[PDB]
């Protein structure tokens, strides 16, 4: 904002604003995969005690 | 709709554009960023001058 003018700034900020928006979202939904794989640990840690 | 007028010289007609930064587009007439409408601008030479 302080090098550009505003009239594409907001196009300019957009491309930033998603790229990390979408990295969130990688994050969380590789997050997910990993609790299934530790979820299904535990059922079975649970039936073999 | 309400329409605003006034006369500038040349060298400032770009500066009706929001974004610009002047001394007659900060001190004299701002558009806001996300300015709706837009502006007619001509060279008025033969009754202005």
């Amino acid at each position: 904002f302080s090098r550009l003018d505003k009239v594409e700034a907001e196009v300019q900020i957009d491309r930033l604003i998603t790229g990390r928006l979408q990295s969130l979202q990688t994050y969380v939904t590789q997050q997910l995969i990993r609790a299934a794989e530790i979820r299904a640990s535990a059922n079975l840690a649970a039936t073999k005690m | 709709v309400y329409a605003d007028s006034f006369v500038i010289r040349g060298d400032e007609v770009r500066q009706i554009a929001p974004g610009q930064t002047g001394n007659i587009a900060d001190y004299n007439y701002k558009l806001p960023d996300d300015f709706t409408g837009c502006v007619i601008a001509w060279n008025s030479n033969k009754l202005d001058s």
